[PDB]
Parts: C-alpha cells; sequence; structure tokens
RNA sequence: CGGGGGGAACCUGGGGAACUGAAACAUCUCAGUACCCAGAGGAGAGGAAAGAGAAAUCGACUCCCUGAGUAGCGGCGAGCG
RNA sequence: GUGGUUCGUGGAGCCAUGGGGGAAUCUGGGCGGACCACCGCCUAAGGCUAAGUACUCCGGGUGACCGAUAGCGCACCAGU
RNA sequence: CCGCAAGGGGUUGUGGCGUGCCUAUUGAAGCAUGAGCCGGCGACUCACGGUCGUGGGCGAGCUUAAGCCGUUGAGGCGGAGGCGUAGGGAAACCGAGUCCGAACAGGGCGCAAAGUCCGCGGCCGUGGACCCGAAACCGGG
RNA sequence: GGUGGAGCCUGGGAGUGAGGGCGCGAGCGAUAACGUCCGCGUCCGAGCGCGGGAACAACCGAGACCGCCAGCUAAGGCCCC
RNA sequence: GGGGAUGACCCCAGGCGGUAGGGGAGCGUUCCCGAUGCCGAUGAAGGCCGACCCGCGAGGCGGCUGGAGGUAAGGGAAGUG
C-alpha cells in the first residue's frame, strides 16, 4: 500500500508483500547480533609474563607453602584469551531473513530515481527543507547501483547501496531513504 | 579345550565326507582306534561318520 | 575434534538408527569349548541395555 | 571385519514413491514423458520399490528393487546406464 | 677476488630426550616435541614428474577450506590417523 | 640391517640408505603397493626457478584491552 | 541527647536463658585443623569437537576457503562438502525388505511424525583446563 | 479400598561408592567392650535446630515459614533454688 | 485448584528444618548499546553519617567531603562479588 514516492507532489508506488508481512523480533535482534559479532577484535594477557620466568616453589619443612597462579601483576587465570575465537557468523539465510522483516520494521520512504543527479552537499541542505523531522534526524541515506555522491558526507553521512546495506546498517532504530534501485536491493530481498 | 594327555583327549567326525563334522571329547580309556558313529554333512542328510582324527 | 574406541566400534558395535545397538551373541565359542551343539545354537546377536550407552556414546560420530 | 586398506565400490539409495513425488517437483525438467538421473538430493542412481510407480517415466539410472522395476513397468519404461 | 661476526621470532638440515598418558609398566604417546648444532634468507621449504590415478583422466612446487577424524596404523589396548 | 610413510615386522610397497653383490641405453628401465600374465603411467641415477602460505626487532592503525598490587616484571636519573 | 519530640537515641545494674568460626569428620567447645590486625590481589573459563534443553529460521535444511564491497568503513555474492531422504548384511548384494537357514520361527527394520542451521544453556572429549601444593626423571649449561 | 496423594516410563543434571548411635534376632567374642558382623524399625545426619532426663547428639515427647509482653496439652513435673 | 483484567483477590488443600546435591527467581560490579536514551561547578565519582524501599543481594534520599565526570529507562559482555 502507501509506497510514498519522492520528490513529494509526485506519484504514488506500491508497499510490496515483501516488506509487508507481519515481523520478527528475536530474529531481528539476531541480526544484530550478528553484526557486531562478527565485528569486533580481541584481547590477551601475556604468555610470558603469565608462564615465562622460572618459579622456585620453596620446597617445604621450611615455614612457607608451595612462574605458576595467584601470587601478583602476573599468572593471569583465565585471561582474555587473544586465544578466544572472536567471531560469531549468524548463518546467511538467517541474516538476509533478518535483513528483510527488519526492514519492514521500517515500512513501519521511496527515493525518486531522478535524485542520483544532485550534486551538491548544499542541494542536501535542499531535499531536507523538502521533508525534515526527527525521523529525518534517523536519517539513512540509500542509493541504487553506486552512491548519491555529495549526499553520503554530512550530519548523518553513509550511503549504502541498492545491493549491500542490512539491518546493521539501519534496522537499528533509524528512518530513511533508498533510491528505487536500491528498490532493487528489493530484489535482492 | 585343556590339552590333556590324561584320559581326556578331544575328538571329532566326518559324514563319509558328506564333507565338515561336529563336536565330541573321548577316552582311550577303552577301544582304541574304534570310533563309528552317524550324522548329517551340510551334504544332504545322515551319512557314516568315523570320528578318529 | 573426536573419535571411537574406533576398536569396538570395529569388533562387536553397530547401530540402528532407533538410536541403539548390538554386538555378536558372544557367551562362549571362539576360543575353547569343545563344549556342545545346542550352545552353539548361540551366536547372533546380543542387546546390551543402558550402557550401550558410554557405548553409543564414544562411537557417535560416524557408526 | 574390516579391510587392510582402501578400494571400496558403490551405487547408492534412490527410489519410487520418492521419485514419483519431489520429482512431481523435477517436473520443472525431464518430468513429462520422464528422462531420469535428477541432481537434487542423492549420489548414485538407485531406485527401490514401495509405493506405487507412476508418471509414465524412463530411467537412465542404475536399477531398481524387484517390486521397483515391476511397478515401473506398470506406469513406465526403463533405462539402464552404461552398459547393462 | 669471497668469507666470516651478528641478530627477539620465522626456515631447512645435523643431532636429537625423560617425565606424563597406557590410571603399572617394558611396545607406545608425549615428537621428530624441548634442546644443542651448521647454515641460507628475508624468507627460506620446496618446486615441471622413473608423478597421479584409472572416468583411457589428470598434469609445478606451496599454502586455506574439503576430503577424513574417513580409508587405517595398533600389548588392534591409549591413542595415533 | 635401519629411516619416512597412516604401516608398530607385518600378506606389506614406493622413495631414502648401512654393509655385498654390481644391469639394461627406446622392443631400455621403475612405476600401479607379494608375487605372475596383459594393460595403463613415466621417462629418473645433474642444476636455477620470482609469486600463493610463516614470522616478528622495527613504523602505523585499531581495540565491548589495562589503569598503576592490572598492563611487558620495568609509564621514565630499572633488567638498574 | 530529643535535627524526623509524650517515641527513640547511648550507656548499662540486675536478672533469664545461652559453648566461639571455619576445614575434614560415626561424631565436634574444641584440647583436631585453619587463622595474630586492617586494606588490594585471589580460584569451574575459553576453544574446537559432541551432547541433551530450548528461542527461532526453512523441512530438505545449512555453512566453508574465497572473490568483491567497504569515516561509519555495508554485506553481498562463493555451491568441494556435511549432517536428515529406508535400511538389512560380514559380504556378494538386496532392499522398505532384509540376514540364518532352506525354512515360512526369529533379530534388525518398515511404520514418515521428518530434519536441519543458528542462538543461548546443564553436560562430556582434548585441551595446563575449579587453583596453589612434593619427592623426581630428562636437556644445556 | 475407605485415600487422597504417592504410582510408571522416557529423557538431562547429581551425589555421596567408607557412619555410627538403640531395640531385637543370629555370629564371633570370655554372651566381655561406647568390639566388631549381618540382619528388622528408628534413630543422626553440622543442626532432625525445642522439652527433658542436671548438665548430655542423641534415650521419652517434638517437627522448628514468620507474629516478645494469649490458651489447651506431651513427655516430664508441681517443699526450695 | 475455583475465575484471574494486566494486576490481584479468596478458599483449602498444603507443606515449607536441611549438607552433598538437582530445578526456579532476584541483587548490586566495570564494560558495548547512548533499541526516534544524555545529568553535572547551585559536583561527575569516591569518601564520610542516617529512627523512608526490598523478604533480600540493594534502593532512594538528606546532610558534610572532593575535584573532575559520566550515567544509562534495555538488551549485549564478562579477568564479579
Amino acid at each position: 500500500m502507501e509506497a510514498t514516492i519522492y520528490d513529494n507532489t509526485d506519484g504514488e508506488v506500491d508497499l510490496p508483500d515483501v516488506f509487508e508481512t507481519p515481523v520478527r523480533s528475536d530474529l531481528i535482534g539476531k541480526a544484530v547480533r550478528a553484526a557486531q559479532a562478527n565485528r569486533k577484535q580481541d584481547y590477551g594477557s601475556d604468555e610470558y609474563a603469565g608462564l615465562r620466568t622460572p618459579a622456585e616453589s620453596f620446597g617445604s619443612g621450611r615455614g612457607q607453602a608451595h612462574r605458576v597462579p595467584q601470587a601478583v601483576k602476573g599468572r593471569s587465570a583465565h585471561p582474555p584469551k587473544t586465544e578466544k575465537d572472536r567471531s560469531l557468523d549468524l548463518n546467511d539465510k538467517e541474516r538476509q531473513l533478518a535483513v528483510r522483516s527488519a526492514l519492514a520494521a521500517t515500512a513501519d520512504v521511496v527515493v525518486s530515481d531522478d535524485f542520483e543527479d544532485l550534486v551538491k552537499t548544499q542541494e542536501v541542505v535542499s531535499l531536507l527543507e523538502a521533508l525534515d523531522v526527527h525521523a529525518d534526524i534517523d536519517r539513512l541515506f540509500v542509493t541504487s547501483d553506486e552512491p548519491s555522491t555529495a549526499a553520503r558526507n554530512l550530519a548523518g553521512a553513509d550511503v549504502a547501496t541498492a545491493s549491500e546495506v542490512n539491518t546493521e546498517d539501519l534496522a537499528p532504530g533509524r528512518l530513511t531513504v533508498f533510491t528505487e534501485s536500491a528498490l532493487a536491493e528489493v530484489a535482492e530481498r | 579345550a585343556k590339552d590333556g594327555p590324561r584320559i581326556i583327549v578331544k575328538m571329532e567326525s566326518s559324514a563319509g565326507t558328506g564333507f565338515y563334522y561336529t563336536t565330541t571329547k573321548n577316552r582311550r580309556n577303552t577301544q582304541a582306534k574304534l570310533e563309528l558313529k552317524k550324522y548329517d554333512p551340510v551334504a544332504k542328510k545322515h551319512v557314516v561318520f568315523r570320528e578318529k582324527k | 575434534p573426536k573419535m571411537k574406541t574406533h576398536k569396538m566400534a570395529k569388533r562387536r558395535i553397530k547401530i540402528t538408527g532407533t538410536g541403539k545397538v548390538m554386538a555378536f551373541k558372544s557367551g562362549k565359542r571362539h576360543q575353547n569349548t569343545g563344549k556342545s551343539g545346542d550352545e552353539i545354537r548361540g551366536k547372533g546377536k546380543g542387546f546390551v541395555l543402558a550402557k550401550a550407552e558410554w557405548a553409543r556414546m564414544k562411537l557417535m560420530l560416524p557408526r | 571385519f574390516k579391510r587392510p586398506q582402501k578400494v571400496q565400490e558403490e551405487a547408492a539409495t534412490i527410489d519410487v514413491r520418492e521419485i514419483d513425488e519431489n520429482v512431481t517437483l523435477l517436473a520443472a525438467d525431464d518430468v513429462a514423458e520422464d528422462v531420469r538421473d535428477v541432481a537434487d538430493d542423492a549420489d548414485y542412481v538407485k531406485v527401490l520399490g514401495a509405493g506405487q510407480v507412476r508418471h509414465e517415466l524412463t530411467l537412465i539410472a542404475d536399477d531398481f528393487s524387484e517390486g521397483a522395476r515391476e511397478k515401473v513397468e506398470g506406469a513406465g519404461g526403463s533405462v539402464e546406464l552404461t552398459d547393462l
């Protein structure tokens, strides 16, 4: 239904069954996770400092008790194993499904192709005057085969493309504008 | 089993060659060479079985 | 990674999807037993319960 | 009871009601009079009997169960690989 | 004319081990691991076939995934693979 | 009589050799795992060959890494 | 003494009843151990396997290595493979039948009830893998 | 069957794998031991924490979710503390 | 178990000592989100004291301290008590 075509006064297009549907949160979140998940990095506590030196665990009989664990500045105990497989690879079908129902959630705004031409960030200022809002504040930049140039850098920069943009991209609580071949992304969908 | 050169020696028989055989334990005890009884090789059925081995 | 006392996997040891397993009768024979005939009538398959668990398990993966 | 090493021969589990059905799907291609040898769930084409042969098709496969081939007779035709 | 003397860790070759697991321990495993050595480098390794495999098929050597924890080695025991 | 190999002496080969024998140059000669016949494969018993993987003294970045009893043990007249 | 007043605050004379605390113990004040005081360090985790529970995406389901895309730097495409799709056998091989055997007697199975990937979780195998704790063997010096 | 509420199978996650104390029936054992050995009930488990029998797990009563200025009883007590 | 609106309320049944140990459910701790989240020189934090909240592990809050922060109404993470 209400798939509003930019260039305001200008026409209307239709919301497809795909986005239409009803929504899958557990999954959405899943998507998210998938995201930061494979992105993070990793950490560690010196193998050397931790099991390096020569420890003389003072025999016995003498009034004491024993390079090992539990005295100080060393040992670690079960540290930021630089040795810990950080990845998290969700799963293709899972994921894309995600970008999917999520985007549905987004439908809850229609970049009229012509726009792939506008050549100036002040021009942005312009389309902006055209439809500003807090949702606007959300603001996500989407072109459809190779970016809407200038559009790409402003108090909200970013520019995904008709192929290669995803929940990571914006399912994240935001609001936006994808260019029609971006609806080609639709195709992907 | 427990190879005993005692009056207890293992032995088996044949079906005229009904082919193979079947399981028996025996005693020099009485009757030496002696050893005849009948059976059923996979060969047909029955047959003369001599037991010596 | 992983494995099976590939051994018991091989001598005795196989699973029917039921998630159960069998091995050979094994009650005597194949060593001593001047013993008998009808007893020989004793070597088709044996199905040990519960324990067919360390069993199954340790084999897990292939068989 | 296993071997001193490798070798191994082959053939494989494919079948009757199985093909009449998911093959019903197979209709996307050689599923008219049928010319069979999918490429969508198996590896080395034998066909188990059971079910009730249908769809009138001929198979370029390896072979099929007793019942198999027979009901096959019931509603189609047989075609065995390289040389049989 | 060239050498050698270095060098944290990496490479290859020379030499080359007990604990520990097998709930002992002689096979075995720890390993061709640790170490010591000679030496080349910036990377060495290796590298166009007395190969592969067998569909009359493939064609450097290496390195990832996969093949297989399969094919299998074995006081067929731990395990190794 | 040993090695590698997945092979622990094994039905047990290929290559590599310790010690003795000590061939053939294209109908040559090994090879496909004992061996034998036929086939299929390769052409040894000289050499060079950047790139595709490793590594970190050193330079850069970055971190759901640290905050001085934690980080390399040493953030500064410390391997002293 | 009443900065939350006819109720509490602190202190206690008397009186009642009353054996510390932790380990390991048939059994514990303990005269068995542990520990003199206060402050900071300090011990069931990670990884890959596998496993059963479940949250959820299709039931055939699912992903490598990579190639490309990358303030944010965006994921996408990769279809060797591997787990369900019948299995019975040692095998030949047959096959929803199948082994034994030559007998219609039994064992395995058929019977879809179908998985499958991913997520988090009780657990198991290999890992130094709840933490420190000795004698000692071995290597080079 | 008055009962009421345990009963059974399937599967994941467990601990302890050595106790003792009493009554009773056997052993042994000097019918000796706060001995031990099995057995039948309970007991106790570092809290089966209260009562008592002085004091005393632990033997008789008794099951402790929590209510200071309530009441009926156990066993056990009622000259005094 | 008898309705439950989301609470909650009501009746009774119905117990509720508990170590190894098995199941549910909460608490604060320094981190990553600032899921159309930002307080603070008239104080961030930590400190110092307290006769409102919680069963509680904690909250709040008011007073004095001290110089600069850092919170997150919610999920994620772990060198956590």
